[PDB]
DNA sequence: ATATATATATATATGTGTATATATACACACATACATATACATATATATGC
DNA sequence: GCATATATATGTATATGTATGTGTGTATATATACACATATATATATATAT
């Protein structure tokens, strides 16, 4: 028990870059416009099912 | 339907697919009667084709 | 002054739909890489040598 | 005051030996989370009352 909560407490308390605002940058299923975050006419596409994500990348803006 | 492109490799599911013997079949593939007739007996295609 | 009678929204659950995903063996015979270390050359320097 | 010499330390560049593939689909099965409603049920929260 002893030993158990001391291996809790050794990789708890490590690691660097704790900057956790975005673990994943969007969705992996996400497409990521490139003017996406700053002022355009930046368009969201929210489609149904995984199985749509074909053709979508390749004649977006 | 949908069958991907360059960017994108996994196929989607039957559901939404239509499918049918292409003109290059009939091209390359001609006079498949005389095909060597497998030694199953329920095998019920051959053993290839022509 | 708390025991209990009682009332009422929680938990499946049915079938239909509509959509996801996931652990593995197979094997070459390379592909890319993951570090990696390691031995050796040479530089400078400084402290010995004179 | 100055030759010098060699020693070792760190670049460095390659050559080792591994390590991870995933390949690319076939093949085997399994899991997932929601919307549509009444019908009970249950369990515990409040009142009261002596």
């Amino acid at each position: 028990e002893a030993a158990l909560a001391r291996k809790l407490a050794a990789e708890k308390a490590a690691e660097t870059k704790a900057a956790k605002k975005a673990s994943k940058a969007k969705v992996h299923k996400h497409i990521k416009a490139n003017l996406c975050g700053k002022d355009a006419d930046t368009t969201l596409f929210l489609t149904e099912g995984d199985s749509a994500i074909g053709y979508l990348i390749d004649v977006r803006d | 339907g949908n069958f991907g492109s360059r960017t994108v490799q996994k196929a989607a599911a039957s559901r939404y697919i239509f499918a049918r013997v292409s003109k290059n079949f009939y091209n390359v593939y001609k006079d498949t009667e005389y095909a060597p007739v497998h030694q199953d007996k329920e095998h019920i295609p051959p053993a290839f084709y022509l």
